[PDB]
DNA sequence: GGGCTAATGACGGCGAATACCC
DNA sequence: GGGTATTCGCCGTGTACCTCTCCTAGCCC
RNA sequence: CGGAGAGGUA
């Protein structure tokens, strides 16, 4: 957060949409659109049913399905392990493993 | 004795290696490709005379091509007592001692302190059979030509950690010492020591690091004392870890540790062997934190302390006072405040890199780092190799020089050293010298020395193209068509084997000849 | 598989061609580098210049083999001739320094 | 014939030399201009100079001097 | 187009290699890490090899 | 053979550059697609870059083979040896100059160094994109920046006919043309007799390296803009039609016909005085199309159809893998060669290897034709070509012959030493 | 397969060694999401490779 | 046009840092464009506006001024070179070429002023007809 | 008919362009 | 200030052969 | 004989 040199949703938004796009002028709307498309529209991303139960896998939880789109819950939830897995708390993931 | 055994620049064949065997010789000095002085090529006599028969080495021989395809074979085959324990001689011979930076001490201890001391074991001839590398800091109760039996601990030392032993006597007085920043409070008394403990050399304090502890030894009358005969200064700078033993007040013999700095007993995983370690060796690629040496001799102190990274100040007797350098904090040093360097000297601990090796070691140094580890490299997978390969190729990798004082150059102008000695050679010929000319030696990885080439058809058709082509576009270069390889993409007679007759004759038929 | 005399590229004279009679075998840089390791300089020249790229050098060689000689045409190989028209190309200019 | 070639590695010790000088003979006896100086087996022209230069008959003095002589009759 | 581009030109819809019985069950019993999505031939992959 | 000591590198100039041409190259044609007719005066001409043919003209005009002297008088068609086609360059006039991709995107941008100012700076006034102060006068900020839209325009209605700022490469070319080298020399060195800063002294040497380089290359550095661009010969990038709806062909033709394309609309755009806009954004997709050509990576990948792979450019061939291709690697294949499994024969003396009878026949045949005419045993090549081809008992002696000194070297694929 | 990898970002010593970590997400469709660690224990985001 | 031309030339508050560049590296050009601006004043543009009537002759003729601003700059540093040698200077070599001894240097930016200045009186006086 | 006509699951190395503690 | 200390692109990728496909198409005229 | 992708070989 000190580092982050934004504070507020519209300077993130257009931030994240010049870096998606370099060049192209941003407008508040534009980059609203594309976050919301590419991470909370199910015709631009979808984990499909394997991988929502391997998502809920990764993060040990009971269910083994749920929405196709990702969520602020799954993202706050991979922010709390991945400072765990720094903590020693986790343990990292094979990468070849054929689970 | 002075009595000539070999005749003046002959080569050494199989009887006269037998007749240095009977009259044994620890060392022969040899005409190498590296001390080569033939411009545009190598002189035969340095060369050597390994090839498919045992004569002397042929005039027109391509032997660059011979040298990397003789490393590139065995490449296929590369996959991927004690050290820093004690010194135990496991042989019978007199103990030799070079470049000792040590002085007699009570309980009749050989003190030798630095890195820089090595340990021969000499053999009933000037043969070495054993050869050791003696720590700052050690315990010897042998001493120069004294017989040791095999398995024998000539020199000891602790093995997990290295004690620094005093070699004077008197109190010990803590210089710059400032509570809570250079070290942290630890009080543990079991017969009058205590553990007080140095902060690790990654970052200390705001101010443990902008001062450096440090452990003067003077006598009762607190008059200084010097120690004659050692480049160790009195006043003992403690680095990372150093645990003080000793506590002021306390009078100290000659033969007490003064501080602890643990060690990993060995073993210490930061080696890389096989096939990419002769490339990053061919490449000079840094090796990850390289062992700086000090670039100069002189007297040395630390500089303005903490500026991000410290700044060394190595100040000669009669040379340029201000030569203050660079020094990472994320190393352990072995050179204080008021210790005696050279050249080639380490100043961090670790492994070298080749281009300061060359740039201060000497050339002769950085080859024989080079062939030394290459052969090993080979070693390992039970391949030998003549070491005349890979003077050539180091002898290819140092085309370059980087001149300081100019006779045609630009006081930067990494220029071909071949040409930098062509123009003093043509320069001190004539009856005047201009101006000049000083050139410093630089190391070009393969790849670096291929772009570097004189011609740039070379760099360009089998390495980066575009950029080589772009910077000869725009330099305006022309190539005298050099090397085989260009006459191979040219097509017609490489000078080398046999058309190296037809083609010299033609340097011959040129300038109207 | 062999040959002696056959199909050649229409961009180059290095022969190659279908399966009724295949190119040469590729004589690459590495038995260059094992031929230049010997004294082996002419044969170097022969295998580049005259049975690989110089269409008149493969032309006269051919005559002169046929003729009852074993003699050879210097020649100046098509594959560099190529690689100085494209540099040119370019803007980027190729010149010979007359002898 | 003759399947080595250490003799005239002796005779001719640069062996770089020795291929042009071989290379030479053999040509102009397989190009007009003189006969082999070494009885045949119906063997190429490559291993009769080489019987030949073991033998010590053509080396580049012999051939130089015969190409000057060759050339003062030849002008006149 | 899409369906015959993938059946047709896809990096692993491949040629059956068809000389032996066994050399039909193992190219359809074949598993390849490469291909879109996975891994590359270039890798080395020391770890995934 | 071609007899030279040396090979002289430096950049092109316009002017020899078209001295290189022949012919001009307008049309954006290869042949006329569904008909397989070259189009001229396209990417193939005869006019240009000679006849197809050897020795004959192809307009209809001249079949008889003697006029390889003198070009066709009938008809444009410059009539002269087939092997002229594969040397004959072309050329196309840029209606505006564009950059050389290669002295933009390269780690040492050369026009970047040579302006001492950054390639993204660079990047953005060629882009059309910014605006930079080309030599103007009193004006109170700098006599050469950059400048987006609303500084420019402020400037613009603040300074009048002192103001001169432009866009794309004529901008660069102006700077380049502005530019003395010898008068900047002298006056680098002139400060260095007076300054005693080691900055600056060590910036003016650096200076004085890169100008007197560029002064002893004797390359105007108006010279490094393209303002005419040079077309490789067509035999070097050969038209291969494949029969079916694809028109498949070589890539540079393909690139080269997108340029000239490009070019001509431009060229039509200025000559109906079309509106700046219009004319801006055709000089930036023109400077898109020969930036690809040149080299395909710097600019965003230029795909053809049904195949998602970026079109070989000129300097993606002229870059190899390993090495420059066709010299030696890759990939340099040669006549007289052969490929074969090994067995082992244990009957051989050391300087012996075992050869198929096959393979020393159709290895050694000019040996055999040879010996075959010689020895009276054919009358011509024809008859020695029939004699090889029925295999019969004769030519194997001849083979014996041929084949009982004259030795062959046996080489291994991965050599990795001179016994390989 | 999709979803939530914790891989060990290696070799980024810069004279102070420390392995580092990553969080990578994977769907089915979509663009991949990454959260990655420096050596300043800054927690870094790329969207895709961005 | 105008018989008089106000100059700002040999003005004591005419010395300052002339290093101002909008770009990276600080050496010659962007800086003696705006010395020889300095040295002259508005009634120049004005004069320059009405004589001239074409703009690419316009900037020509300021391509000219400034080359001739150059060369008495050059002409400015081999007489300061000539001068201090016949006042005892030596060449000191130092690794960045040739320069003159402390006590006979002098420094680039007065000599360039100095030279802006007096071929702004130049041009004022070619305006005076 | 057609004449123009328009991504990471790489890895290691490295130079260039800023980035950041003391 | 300055020296790391990153971040931003460029770049390199054994050899040679065999077999096999699979090859600018959109489109407003 | 214009160029990509795949397998197998050494």
């Amino acid at each position: 957060l000190r580092v982050d040199p934004t504070n507020d949703r519209l300077s993130a938004l257009v931030e994240i949409y010049r870096m998606m796009r370099p060049g192209e002028p941003p407008t508040r709307e534009a980059a609203e659109s594309l976050f919301e498309n590419l991470f909370f529209s199910e015709d631009r991303y979808d984990l499909s049913a394997v991988g929502r139960m391997k998502f809920n896998r990764s993060l040990l939880r009971e269910e083994i399905e749920g929405s196709g789109i990702l969520s602020k819950d799954d993202i706050i939830d991979v922010m709390k392990k991945l400072i765990d897995i720094r903590n020693g708390k986790g343990e990292v993931d094979d990468i070849d493993h054929l689970g | 004795t002075a009595d000539i055994l070999v005749p003046r620049n002959t080569l050494l064949h199989e009887q006269w290696c037998d007749l240095l065997e009977e009259n044994s010789v620890d060392a022969v000095k040899v005409r190498s490709v590296v001390s080569c002085d033939t411009d545009f090529g190598v002189c035969a006599h340095c060369y050597g005379r390994d090839l498919a028969r045992g004569h002397i080495i042929n005039k027109g021989e391509a032997i660059g091509v011979i040298a990397a395809q003789s490393i590139g074979e065995p490449g296929t085959q590369l996959t991927m007592a004690a050290a820093e324990s004690s010194i135990q001689v496991k042989n019978k011979g007199s103990i030799k001692l070079s470049n000792v930076k040590s002085v007699v001490n009570s309980s009749g201890k050989l003190v030798i302190t630095s890195r820089n001391t090595e340990l021969k074991l000499i053999d009933e001839f000037g043969r070495t059979k054993e050869s050791y590398k003696v720590p700052y800091g050690a315990v010897l109760a042998k001493g120069d030509g004294e017989q040791v039996a095999g398995g024998e601990t000539v020199a000891n030392w602790d093995p997990h950690t290295m004690p620094v032993i005093t070699e004077v006597s008197g109190f010990v007085r803590f210089t710059d010492m400032i509570d809570g920043q250079t070290i942290t409070r630890q009080t543990d008394e079991l017969t009058g020591l205590s553990s007080l403990v140095v902060l690790d050399s990654a970052e200390r304090t705001a101010g443990g690091k902008d001062l450096r502890p440090a452990l003067k030894i003077v006598d009762a009358q607190g008059n200084d004392v010097l120690i004659p005969g050692t480049d160790m200064p009195a006043q003992y700078f403690l680095p990372g870890k150093a645990i003080v033993q000793l506590e002021d007040g306390v009078q100290i013999s000659s033969g007490d540790t003064l501080a602890r700095i643990p060690q990993e007993s060995g073993g210490t995983k930061d080696i890389t062997g096989g096939l990419p370690r002769v490339a990053d060796l061919f490449e000079a690629r840094r090796p990850k934190e390289p062992a700086i040496l000090a670039e100069i001799s002189g007297i040395v102190s630390f500089g303005k302390e903490t500026k991000g990274k410290r700044r060394l100040v190595i100040t000669p007797v009669d040379g340029s006072d201000p030569y203050e350098e660079m020094i990472p904090k994320w190393r352990q040093l072995n050179v204080f405040e008021g210790e005696r360097v050279e050249r080639g000297d380490v100043i961090s601990d670790g492994p070298e890199a080749p281009h300061d090796i060359l740039r201060l070691r000497g050339v002769h140094a950085v080859t024989r780092y080079i062939v030394n580890e290459v052969q090993d490299v080979y070693r390992l997978q039970g391949v030998k190799i003549n070491d005349k390969h890979i003077e050539v190729i180091v002898r290819q990798m140092l085309r370059k020089a980087t001149i300081v004082n100019a006779g045609s150059s630009d006081f930067l102008e990494g220029e071909q050293v071949e040409y930098s000695r062509v123009k003093i050679a043509n320069r001190e010929l004539e009856a005047n010298g201009k101006v000049g000319a000083t050139y410093s030696r630089d190391l070009l990885g393969i790849t670096k020395a291929s772009l570097a080439t004189e011609s740039f058809i070379s760099a360009a058709s089998f390495q980066e193209t575009t950029r080589v082509l772009t910077e000869a576009a725009v330099a305006g270069k022309r190539d005298e068509l050099r090397g085989l390889k260009e006459n191979v993409i040219v097509g017609r007679l490489i000078p080398a084997g046999t058309g190296y007759a037809y083609h010299q004759d033609r340097m011959r038929r040129r300038a109207a000849g | 598989h062999a040959r002696s005399t056959g199909s050649y590229s229409l961009v180059t004279q290095q022969p190659l061609g279908g399966k009724a009679q295949f190119g040469g075998q590729r004589f690459g840089e590495m038995e260059v580098w094992a031929l230049e390791a010997y004294g082996a300089a002419y044969t170097l020249q022969e295998m580049l210049t005259v049975k690989s790229d110089d269409v008149n050098g493969r032309t006269k060689m051919y005559k002169n083999i046929v003729d009852g000689n074993h003699q050879m045409e210097p020649g100046m190989p098509e594959s560099f001739n190529v690689l100085l028209k494209e540099i040119r190309s370019l803007g980027i200019n190729i010149e010979l320094e007359d002898e | 014939a003759r399947v080595t070639v250490q003799d005239a590695v002796e005779k001719i010790g640069n062996r770089f030399d020795l291929v042009l000088v071989a290379a030479r003979r053999a040509r102009q006896m397989q190009v007009g201009g003189k006969d082999p100086l070494v009885p045949e087996e119906n063997d190429k022209t490559t291993v009769i100079a080489l019987r030949e230069i073991e033998e010590g008959l053509i080396n580049n003095q012999i051939l130089d001097v015969r190409e000057r002589q060759e050339q003062q009759e030849q002008e006149a | 187009a899409a369906v015959k581009e993938f059946f047709g030109s896809s990096q692993l819809s491949q040629f059956m290699d068809q000389n032996n019985p066994l050399s039909e069950i193992t190219h359809k019993r074949r598993i390849s890490a490469l291909g879109p999505g996975g891994l590359t031939r270039e890798r080395a992959g020391f770890e995934v090899r | 053979t071609e007899e030279f000591d040396a090979i002289k590198i430096a950049l092109a100039s316009p002017d020899m550059i078209r001295s290189w041409s022949f012919g001009e190259v307008k049309k954006p044609e290869t042949i006329n697609y569904r008909t397989f007719k070259p189009e001229r005066d396209g990417l193939f001409c005869a006019r240009i870059f000679g006849p197809v043919k050897d020795y004959e003209c192809l307009c209809g005009k001249y079949k008889r083979l003697k006029h390889r002297g003198v070009i066709c008088e009938k008809c444009g068609v410059e009539v002269t040896q087939t092997k002229v086609r594969r040397e004959r360059m072309g050329h196309i006039e840029l209606a505006s100059p564009t950059a050389h991709i290669w002295f933009l995107k390269s780690l040492p941008s050369r026009i970047g160094l040579l302006l001492d100012m950054p390639l993204r700076d660079i990047e953005r006034v060629l882009y059309f994109e910014s605006y930079v102060v080309i030599e103007g006068g009193m004006t109170n900020l700098e006599r050469q920046q950059i400048l987006t839209e609303e500084q420019y325009l402020d400037a613009l209605e603040e300074f009048g006919d002192e103001f001169d700022a432009k866009m794309g490469a004529e901008a660069i070319q102006a700077l380049l043309k502005s530019m003395d080298l010898e008068q900047e020399c002298e006056q680098l060195r002139e400060e260095l007799n007076e300054t005693n800063s080691e900055t600056k002294r060590k910036k003016l040497t650096k200076r004085i390296k890169l100008l007197e380089a560029f002064v002893q290359s004797g390359n105007k550095p108006e010279w490094m803009i393209l303002t005419v661009l040079p077309v490789l010969p067509p035999d070097l990038r050969p038209l291969v039609p494949l029969d079916g709806g694809r028109f498949a062909t070589s890539d540079l033709n393909d690139l080269y016909r997108r340029v000239i394309n490009r070019n001509n609309r431009l060229k039509r755009l200025l000559d109906l005085a079309a509106p700046d806009i219009i004319v801006r954004n055709e000089k930036r997709m023109l400077q898109e199309a020969v930036d690809a050509l040149l080299d395909n990576g710097r600019r965003g990948r230029a795909i053809t159809g049904s195949n998602k792979r970026p079109l070989k450019s000129l300097a993606d061939m002229i870059k190899g893998k390993q090495g420059r291709f066709r010299q030696n690697l890759l990939g340099k294949r040669v006549d007289y060669s052969g490929r074969s499994v090994i067995t082992v024969g244990p009957y051989l003396r050391l300087h012996q290897c075992g050869l198929p009878k096959k393979m020393a026949l159709e290895l050694f045949k000019p040996f055999i034709y040879g010996k075959l005419e010689l020895r009276g045993l054919a009358t011509t090549i024809k008859a020695a070509k029939k004699m090889v081809e029925r295999e019969e008992a004769v030519v194997w002696d001849i083979l014996d012959e041929v084949i009982r000194e004259h030795p062959v070297l046996l080489n291994r694929a991965p050599t990795l030493h001179r016994l390989g | 397969s999709p979803g939530v990898f914790f891989d060990s970002d290696k070799g980024k010593t810069h004279s102070s060694g420390k392995v580092l970590y990553n969080a990578r997400i994977i769907p089915y469709r979509g663009s991949w999401l990454d959260f990655e660690f420096d050596p300043k224990d800054n927690l870094f985001v790329r969207i895709d490779r961005r | 046009m105008t018989k008089i031309t106000v100059n700002y030339t040999v003005d004591v508050k005419d010395i300052q840092p002339k290093h101002v560049r909008s770009e990276s590296n600080p050496q010659n050009q962007n800086k003696i464009r705006r010395a020889w601006v300095l040295s002259l004043s508005d009634n120049a543009m004005e004069v320059i506006q009405n004589k001239i009537k074409s703009a690419p002759a316009r900037h020509a003729y300021y391509e000219a001024i400034d080359r001739e601003v150059s060369n008495k700059w050059i002409e400015l540093m081999r007489k300061h070179t000539t001068e201090s040698l016949n006042a005892g200077a030596k060449f000191i070599m130092t690794s960045c070429g040739e320069r003159l001894e402390d006590d006979y240097c002098g420094n680039a930016d007065e000599r360039l002023i100095v030279a802006a200045q007096i071929v702004a009186e130049t041009i004022a006086a070619d305006f005076n007809r």
